[PDB]
């Protein structure tokens, strides 16, 4: 069981005032644990999981200072990118950043990330080697050259391989009773006649954690993809997730169509039919 | 916990 | 630049008439981030609707969960309404207990 920590941030310019909207969220695996919203009254990092509440005032002060600094960097960068791309002040633009790290079962570093987007498209990202950058265009390469000259990668790598992993380990221990759980999917099939020729089968997976799951159909033992539908995995709102997969079949031939459910919380995959 | 700071583009 | 929202409207637990539950509208895959999401009861906006904090997927598109406590009945019709710059008119998706 590997684990991840991720911070997601979004700054959106507001031409009418000049103060961007900044929203940052932190996750361990599929569980959110902190948020910051510049529109909120607190102007501080806020807890969103019970196991972060035990952190003292020094944690909240430092996290708030850091995230506010991040918001200010984004604010300056919105202006810089307007310059690089020759855009006017009239339109709203967006900077998004995702960063964080993965650890293995032994709690040791696996992978690190820092990826940036402008207006929903790649801008610049740290490569997997944590020593080089991928710029999407020549504007982003201005940034790349700046970060190369400043040796930013070595500083970021220290965070990703050090601070990020050690704090992920702390959170996993402090929240172990919920973060290190697996909730297996509860499964069932529904069935809806369409016509004298056709019927719908819908295979359900409910109440599972983490969110990763695979639902597949087979017809007479071979994977079936034609005439199928798969919805995005969705949050139930209580920390667990849901998903369904459907297939249109000849009426009366439902016995040929098996749904297969794979999830980390299942000892072996489940198969089910109407 | 967060990065101490990000960087200017 | 712009991406239209995907919409799923559904309950937290299997719906049973007379049993308290949560009604959810999960919007995803949209850009830019400004969006209006409402839960409707018999065509009227429900007043106490909360939502998750804005986050995004690998492709940079945003997602949000809007939710409210509710007790389903036989007669009451529920729906999710979404407005966004990509939409020529608001999109209304009705709640179907098996969707």
């Amino acid at each position: 069981g590997s684990h991840s920590m991720r911070y997601f941030s979004t700054s959106v310019s507001r031409p009418g005032s000049g103060e961007p909207r900044f929203i940052a969220v932190g996750y361990v695996d599929d569980t959110q644990f902190v948020r910051f919203d510049s529109d909120a009254a607190s102007q501080r990092m806020e807890p969103r999981a019970p196991w972060i509440e035990q952190e003292g005032p020094e944690y909240w002060d430092q996290e708030t200072r850091n995230v506010k600094a991040h918001s200010q960097t984004d604010r300056e960068n919105l202006g810089t990118l307007r310059g690089y791309y020759n855009q006017s002040e009239a339109g709203s633009h967006t900077i998004q950043i995702m960063y964080g790290c993965d650890v293995g079962s032994d709690g040791r570093f696996l992978r690190g990330y820092e990826q940036h987007a402008y207006d929903g498209k790649d801008y610049i990202a740290l490569n997997e080697d944590l020593r080089s950058w991928t710029a999407a265009d020549m504007a982003a390469q201005i940034t790349q050259r700046k970060w190369e000259a400043a040796r930013r990668a070595e500083q970021l790598r220290a965070y990703l391989e050090g601070t990020c992993v050690e704090w992920l380990r702390r959170y996993l221990e402090n929240g172990k009773e919920t973060l290190q759980r697996t909730d297996p999917p509860k499964t069932h099939m529904t069935h809806h006649p369409i016509s004298d020729h056709e019927a719908t089968l819908r295979c359900w997976a409910l109440g599972f954690y983490p969110a990763e799951i695979t639902l597949t159909w087979q017809r007479d033992g071979e994977d079936q993809t034609q005439d199928t539908e798969l919805v995005e995995t969705r949050p139930a709102g209580d920390g667990t997730f849901q998903k369904w997969a459907a297939v249109v079949v000849p009426s009366g031939e439902e016995q040929r169509y098996t749904c297969h459910v794979q999830h980390e919380g299942l000892p072996k995959p489940l198969t089910l039919r109407w | 916990c967060t990065e101490l700071k990000l960087s200017d583009y | 630049i712009q991406r239209t929202p995907k919409i799923q409207v559904y309950s937290r637990h299997p719906a049973e008439n007379g049993k308290s539950n949560f009604l959810n509208c999960y919007v995803s895959g949209f850009h830019p981030s400004d969006i209006e999401v409402d839960l409707l009861k018999n065509g009227e906006r429900i007043e106490k609707v909360e939502h998750s904090d804005l986050s995004f997927s690998k492709d940079w598109s945003f997602y949000l969960l809007y939710y409210t406590e509710f007790t389903p009945t036989e007669k009451d019709e529920y729906a999710c309404r979404v407005n966004h710059v990509t939409l020529s008119q608001p999109k209304i998706v009705k709640w179907d207990r098996d969707m």
